[PDB]
């Protein structure tokens, strides 16, 4: 392989996609209230590239089928966001969400707090994942090492952000998501006329082991290469079986709660609408594309495994760091050498091509939130008397080290959890994120919460968070043939039973402390909880929609079709539930 | 490749007894409803007997009473005691097998040829 790149068929498609990118955004660089069609397009692509190419390609491989259940449940979450908490946001005249919690409780310490936490979750979970998924593809197509691909992927991208790549992000948008989806139909195609059908892709699962198990002399164990037992099952084992359904159920809702609804680009994309009923439209659309990623990148990563045997599934350590360039596991090259070594002469660049331009623009929409986040509401509440040039010196150079802190950082993602990229980004998650969503619950809906409750529940909640983050990073995780010493009382239980006590604990501290001391009049909260939404008032605080208005049909048109939605996402459910497949001995 | 290995054809008079079996071979998980086919010579097909899983057999009406149908727990192997032969039900026997209950019968057998008087 690597050199399957090199003919003349497909240089020439890479090369003329970057040219047309690059032309239409230097053309839309010369010469608001947007629609339905663009908006679902802009929220099914959010995290895709190395949310959808990598971590659940590689964990399907791995572990089993189980990984799939998560688009189903993040498309119930995306039905919430339109009809809940958009015209919360719309009716109290706020952006974003610490703007929302200074004019709810007042001061001056909860919205500094909230951004110094999304620059460090910025920096742990999407920056340092997006460079190394790009230093992956760049190594397996060309065959140069790390450090020769990460300066190519950010020479790329720079020439990317001068020509205007900021700008027109709605039409390449929408071209990236259909040519991606286009092209990810035809690879599922030829993979399954390879194995042989449906049942025989069943029947050669069980069988895909590596033929070098032995060391010089340290013979490895039985249960360390072969499949699970439970490969075919959705809801496993609650105490003894990975991706538990207790855990599978709850703490994938606490952690997309926070993630789908209190971003920044998110609502900031969906509060750009024209009317009231663009939002909903763009909300359908989307949770219909999301029931494809089951079929489409979950399950040719069971047929990479079922090809490629040795490289896929290696075990043993001198024989793993050659492939792909870690001694613990290998599994995150599955699909990448399905596109290499499956398709024909003229769509292997352009599947490349759309990888990489997809993994572009999301590096420069975090340049430039991050960029905001830190001149605005940081820096500017120091000086208070900066001038223009001073400011734009400062936000050019905070960017450089961002870009020097996660280079530095990215030799930790590519060898933590065993070698999987799903379990780093769930378990940073999981420690960091649920102390935020019950205050953002309480503060919406119970009324009573004050100042003094929230900030003492937000610091308690890091504590615990922080404690268990830095345990897991100086002990390490363990491995098949030697565990980890790790301390096992903070240490034993799964990551995703983490998240309901930490949010527990975070709602009973804030709920405690704020029953102890003086409350606010509702005077000042017209407007800005649940129960006072319709006041008439006013009250003393401490092209644009804003009136949430629509016609009384297509009301009743997009009641009924997120009825039919929700009842589609229950019968898929339903189905992979109720018939799997057991093993005999 | 999964195949199917049966045996148990002959020819008896009318009211006898016979015995047939199947057995897959070659698989790594359990089936779901290991059942039995009919078919006379040049004709259409039927239905004979059923056993799933857990042990619910589900006969035909123009036959019950006189067949029975056991097959053993956690494994592959269906057996078929018929009783009191008459010379109508001469025809060739197949062997279904299921993997799921939303599936549509998987693999097939050869055939057995039986007939009576
Ligand atoms: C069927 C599957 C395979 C694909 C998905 C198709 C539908 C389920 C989607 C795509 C077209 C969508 C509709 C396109 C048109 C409209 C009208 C749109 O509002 C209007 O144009 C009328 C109001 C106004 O113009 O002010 C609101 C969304 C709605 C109902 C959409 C609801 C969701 C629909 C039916």
């Amino acid at each position: 392989t690597h050199e399957l790149i090199r003919n003349a068929a497909d240089i020439s498609v890479i090369v003329i996609y970057f040219l047309l990118v690059m032309a239409v955004g230097l053309w839309s660089m010369f010469k608001r209230s947007m629609v339905w069609w663009p908006i679902g397009a802009s929220l099914f692509a959010s995290n895709i590239g190395s949310g959808h190419f990598i971590g659940l390609a590689g964990t399907g491989a791995a572990s089993g089928l189980a990984v799939g259940g998560f688009e189903w449940n993040a498309l119930v979450l995306l039905l919430v966001l339109g009809w809940v908490f958009v015209p919360i946001y719309i009716k109290a005249g706020v952006v974003t969400m610490p703007e929302y919690l200074r004019k709810r409780f007042g001061g001056q310490r909860i919205q500094v707090y909230l951004s110094v936490l999304s620059l460090f979750l910025y920096i742990f979970t999407k920056i340092s994942v997006d460079i190394f998924s790009g230093a992956i593809f760049i190594n397996l197509a060309l065959g140069w090492n790390l450090y020769l691909s990460i300066i190519l992927l950010l020479a790329i991208t720079a020439l990317y952000t001068i020509t205007g790549g900021l700008a027109a992000v709605i039409y390449t948008d929408t071209l990236q998501t259909l040519i991606m989806l286009i092209g990810a139909l035809i690879l599922m195609g030829f993979a399954f006329h390879e194995v042989g059908g449906y049942d025989a892709f069943m029947e050669k699962y069980m069988k895909a082991i590596p033929t070098i198990v032995s060391d010089g002399n340290t013979t490895f164990q039985e249960k360390c290469y072969t499949p699970r037992a439970d490969s075919f099952h959705i809801f496993r084992d609650p105490l003894t079986g990975d991706l538990p359904w207790p855990g599978f159920i709850f703490g994938l809702t606490i952690l997309a709660l926070w993630y789908w609804c209190t971003d920044q680009v998110i609502v900031q994309r969906c509060l750009a609408a024209k009317n009231m009923s663009h939002v909903k439209g763009g909300c359908i659309l989307a949770g219909y594309l999301k029931l494809l990623p089951m079929f489409i990148m979950v399950m040719p990563g069971m047929i990479s495994r079922i090809l490629f045997p040795d490289k896929v599934a290696c075990v043993v350590p001198s024989e793993c760091e050659k492939y792909c360039g870690t001694k613990v596991g290998c599994t995150n090259i599955a699909y990448p050498t399905l596109v290499v070594e499956l398709m024909p002469n003229g769509l292997r660049g352009l599947m490349l091509a759309v990888m990489l331009a997809a993994l572009m623009s999301s590096l420069t929409s975090i340049f430039n939130s991050a960029s905001t986040l830190f001149t605005m509401d940081i820096y500017a509440k120091v000086r208070k008397r900066a001038s223009e040039k001073e400011l734009m010196i400062v936000g050019r150079l905070f960017v450089l080290f961002l870009v020097v802190v996660s280079i530095a950082w990215i030799p930790i993602v590519q060898s933590a959890q065993s070698g999987q990229l799903f379990d780093y980004i769930q378990s940073v998650s999981s420690y960091l994120a649920p102390p935020v969503a019950a205050v953002f619950l309480l503060a919406i809906f119970w009324k009573r919460v004050n100042e003094q409750g929230a900030f003492w529940g937000l610091i308690l909640g890091l504590l615990l968070g922080l404690s268990r983050l830095i345990l897991e990073f100086a002990y390490g995780t363990g491995s098949c043939m030697e565990p980890s010493n790790c301390p096992t009382i903070i240490c034993g239980v799964h990551y995703l039973y983490f998240a309901i006590i930490l949010f527990a604990i975070s709602g009973i501290v804030t709920v405690v402390v704020s029953l102890l001391t003086k409350p606010i009049p509702d005077v000042h909260l017209y407007r800005l909880c649940w129960s006072l939404r319709n006041s008439k008032e006013e009250r003393i605080d401490l092209m644009k929609m804003t009136d949430t208005s629509e016609k009384p049909l297509w009301r009743t048109v997009l009641n009924i079709n997120a009825i039919l939605l929700l009842a589609v996402a229950i019968f898929c459910h339903a189905y992979f539930a109720s018939n799997s497949l057991e093993v005999l001995f | 490749q999964v195949q199917l290995q049966e045996s148990g054809g002959g020819l008896v008079q009318a009211g006898g007894s016979l015995r047939l079996s199947c057995a897959a071979s070659g698989t790594i998980f359990v089936f779901d409803k290991m059942g039995w086919y009919r078919q006379a010579p040049g004709k259409e097909r039927e239905f004979v007997a059923t056993i799933s899983r857990g042990g619910s057999t589900n006969y035909a009406d123009s036959v019950k009473g006189r067949f029975t149908i056991s097959r053993d727990n956690a494994k592959n192997t269906v057996y078929l005691q018929m009783n009191s032969l008459k010379p109508e039900d001469t025809a060739v026997y197949y062997c279904a097998v299921r993997y799921t209950p939303w599936r549509r019968y998987s693999y097939w057998g050869q055939g057995t040829q039986v007939t009576v008087s």
